[PDB]
């Protein structure tokens, strides 16, 4: 016993002898308010260890709702998260018309172009982390007048076919997600992509994950008067985009071995 | 010490698992693996001294050169009774399991946040001591020839 | 809830006793198991259930050769420097290349040379030149348990061939155990 | 998603990145400086998005509004044979504006955390968004800014150390983006 | 029963969260309320619902006077020097001081100047001379909040008056606030 | 209240401000491994008396039968 | 003060609600009031010090 | 679920009947409507109530 | 125009309330307001233009 116990025995003592007005004295016997104990505290990949902690603040009966009631900013509350994701002009070019068939109008690096240049949404992030594994949703637009003609393949090429692009016979590239889209019928073709590797994830700002391209199926046929301007655009959307590893900013890190 | 001013290293280098003598005999045996890696870092200090000390640890990372650990995985150690500090690295590789001696494990960095403090009868500068082991969810594959010999 | 100990924040002197599968967490980890393969490579009876080379003789006679049996510093089989105490059964795989003959095979745990000398009391699997048996030796040992270090921690190994004309040769050895009982695990080996 | 998570890590990781808690600031209190002096401070919010080494950077770059809340972390370490005490305390931008005109030893009325050295090594601070508008604009110190300041000057006996330094960390409770923009392009969200 | 915290012993670097109505005691003491009046004169309502001086403009002719609206650092209005943000009706007292015409009054928080030059649209009330009005301004403020110590904190009155002769004369101003909504207390103010 | 009130309140207001994601921070407050104890051991006619004690170790799954 | 002795002083002077930067504003606008005024001393020690 | 013609897609010359109330969206867009005030300053009784110089 | 690349401008400027007719009335008559705004772009081609 002791030295914890004193509380009570003054305030007994003082109990015991008390008369009519009352006990003279009181004692009350506790811990102190900065008591030997440990805070740890996690954020995104952090933890932060302190053995000195002390009493959190914070204003007034505070609102960390955080959410603007009157919205003064109209979107979608996940809109900041999401926008990386959003649909992007990847590239453009002018097919020209003496171009012969199996001709490869155009091309783009999968999946570093969506971080092409650093006015890309999703630019900002993509620095940040070294593996990335997502799915892509393409568009490429061609738009050529009704009186010209012609025809454009618009396929995937993953890493294993661009590698080995010379080794395979064109014709049968109709194997591979694509769209034979014949001009004057269609003026955008329409490509899902998922997450297609050898590995698990690809290293950013990395063609690992295969590029998208555009071939001559058939050269444009452009009557004497048509225009003889024809652009291929390609857009892409991200399905779905997954940034795990963290690094420096830009910095090239090996995931493979 | 208490020389080192904050944002000065005290410590940098790249991580593999045959820097450690037990995973160093795993190295030496299985072929491939997965799974986190736990580091516990151990300050001997008196109990006087005070201060904090952030160690970052950027996964699969290759150049040996200091750099801010903002966005690396980071741990701050303040000083006090459990001197004992820990940081996990969950399994980062494109594949599903990774070589044994192969690629790097990242960019290992302990930093200097606030400056070792002391007292007339206190150290200015202490010891300290770095430890690996492997996670819960550790696992090793195959089996492979061997890269060094024991005794 | 998670508590600051398993957040990181611990201290080494209270570690003990030996062996604590403390979770470690934090806000986007978590420990998570994946296993590649219908099962595992790290168990002991698994791993050492595979063989790994030992030592070769060349025989130009019938003369008999013995030599300790150890575990290797060498292949996979090193996992073992990381335990004190070994016991159980014993695979040992030879391989007899000779062109017309037989190759006497036995194990003893027994110190002694002279209780070799009659070596079919002790065993004597017979394997035809040309061909390779695997023999797995039972725990006669006159100790409990097999220091896991010694020169023979393993029993020795006994092999004297039967020749038949001038015809000469050379015995590899191989070695791997059959479910293996370790014990007191020791601090990790240097390297050379 | 990986089935094997080849990348042990939550799915939102890349998400809640910008979130995570970051150094805002380091610096070494003098000890000769008097009573009120501030010691160091830092911009807010755009501190988040100090360097381009900033997990916030990335984003915060292609929006120009933002609301957000904070989670602040004051770390000073200081011997035991020392003593002293700093006022940690956050300065919406309506103090900052007015700050001569403000009595010091008043500032207690703003969220602070007076932490007595040789006692407390940290200090913590929740702060949600405060400003006299629905949003601030990114890249502005609108949102006010959090300093520390000299309770009582540090009394550092002969033999001990007298290198103390004071460091701001910050975390982002939740966090905001809205209105588009070019890169770092500086837009007007304000009449 | 007390425990020691309450009687004194305490630590002031545990405060936080702002806003702690702890109890302090001591044997022949304890906090007792006492009120003298039916009601409170702290509530901000009560306080502020009380007018207080702002300025004074003299007019020699119509041309329209436009000043900007802030709380005083003068009154009893002073107390709201100790908040950072303010929103709710605004009650403004205009004394009319003229032998023979009308004073056009309005109020707008609209810091452009052109908005002004058509005062009807704004409002306009008419007080005729000789006469005072309270007009209830409300928050049409393009601000969810107005920063309390702004120079234009408050919104902008404007005051034209349509003279009928040589007559001239001056506008005392009052003002009053009718419900007022005040956040995030900052600290107190210095002396001149 | 306090210092040991605060693994609630950050974890709390964490809590709070949580969106869709979820939180993004936990706080948790505890005593160290290392408390103000006393141990005491005692063997024949003996009384070993330590202040300042720590965690007791032992081999892997040990049998002390002897 | 280590210097100061017993009994000698280390503070005096009379007090005013004046003296006090958020009372002296409640001061200079109200007339009258009651109530029980706290005081707290902070002295900043170190750990060795009593 | 939504139609082309909701996401931008229409034609100038199908606009009447004059008075038309077709929403417009995108996917992290949506129609809100936030009151300020506990009444509208837009309806032709309120504005016009109140008096202008002549 | 045929003329214009692609990425080449056909239209750029800073929009404001007053640009438009009917909107530019209540810019007149309003002092603040709130809410969505819609642009609608209509190129007059033949059939045969893409």
């Amino acid at each position: 016993v002791g030295n914890e116990i004193g509380g009570n025995l003054l305030t007994k003592v003082a109990d015991d002898a008390s008369n009519i007005l009352g006990p003279n004295c009181f004692a009350t016997t506790a811990e102190p308010e900065n008591k030997n104990v440990v805070q740890a505290t996690t954020t995104v990949n952090t933890t932060n260890l302190t053995q000195h902690p002390s009493a959190p603040t914070m204003p007034f009966s505070p609102d960390f709702s955080n959410v603007d009631n009157f919205h003064s900013m109209a979107y979608d509350i996940t809109t900041g998260d999401k926008n990386p994701s959003k649909l992007v002009r990847l590239e453009t070019h002018e097919w020209t018309p003496s171009w012969a068939r199996g001709y490869q109008i155009t091309h783009v690096e999968l999946p570093k172009v969506f971080w092409d240049h650093q006015d890309k949404p999703a630019y900002g992030q993509s620095r940040y982390f070294a593996a990335v594994r997502c799915g892509f949703h393409f568009q490429v637009q061609v738009n050529v007048n009704q009186g010209t003609a012609g025809s454009a393949l618009v396929v995937y090429e993953p890493k294993p076919v661009v590698t080995y692009d010379s080794k395979l016979e064109f014709g049968a590239f109709t194997n591979l997600p694509h769209v034979l889209m014949n001009l004057a019928e269609t003026t955008q073709a329409d490509l899902c992509i998922p997450y297609v590797a050898d590995t698990n994830y690809v290293k950013t700002d990395s063609s690992d994950l295969g590029q998208l391209k555009v071939y001559v199926w058939t050269p444009l046929s452009i009557p004497t008067g048509s225009a003889n301007q024809v652009d291929v655009t390609i857009l892409g959307s991200l399905l779905q985009l997954d940034f795990q590893n963290p690094r420096v900013f830009a910095q090239d890190v090996n995931i493979y071995d | 010490s208490a020389t080192t001013a904050p944002q000065s290293i005290v410590h940098r280098n790249i991580v593999y698992l045959r820097l450690f003598p037990n995973l160093n005999v795993f190295v030496n045996s299985y072929s491939y693996f997965r799974g986190s890696l736990v580091l516990r870092l151990s300050v001997y200090a008196s109990t006087f001294n005070r201060g904090r000390l952030r160690m970052g640890f950027f996964p699969n990372a290759t150049t040996d050169s200091t750099s801010t650990l903002d966005n690396a995985i980071y741990t701050i150690c303040d000083i006090g009774s459990d001197n004992s500090f820990e940081i996990t690295i969950p399994y980062s590789f494109s594949t599903w399991m990774r070589k044994t001696n192969g690629h790097p494990i990242g960019l290992f960095q302990i930093e200097v946040l606030n400056r070792l403090t002391y007292n007339s009868s206190s150290p200015s500068e202490v010891y300290c001591i770095v430890q690996g082991k492997m996670g819960q969810d550790a696992r090793f594959f195959c089996p492979t020839g061997s890269v060094v010999t024991f005794q | 809830t998670m508590s600051p100990n398993e957040l990181g924040l611990t201290s080494a002197q209270d570690d003990g006793p030996l062996g604590q599968e403390k979770p470690n967490y934090f806000l986007n980890f978590r420990s998570m198991n994946v296993d590649i393969f219908t099962v595992s490579h790290t168990k002991v009876d698994n791993l050492f259930g595979r063989a790994w080379f030992f030592m070769e003789h060349t025989f130009t006679n019938e003369g008999q050769w013995r030599v300790p049996l150890e575990f290797p510093k060498q292949g996979h089989g090193s996992l073992s420097l990381l335990f004190a105490y070994f016991t159980g059964e014993l695979n040992i795989h030879v391989l007899f290349l000779s062109e017309r003959g037989f190759l006497r095979v036995a194990h003893t745990y027994d110190t002694s040379n002279d209780r070799v000398n009659f070596l079919s009391s002790n065993g004597v699997i017979t394997v035809p030149a040309g061909e390779q048996m695997t023999l797995s030796a039972p725990y006669y040992s006159n100790k409990p348990l097999r220091t896991v270090r010694d020169n023979n921690s393993l029993g020795y190994l006994m092999c004297k061939p039967f020749l038949t004309g001038t015809s000469t040769g050379k015995i590899e050895v191989y070695l791997s155990l059959r479910c293996p009982n370790f014990f007191f695990p020791l601090p990790a080996p240097k390297v050379t």
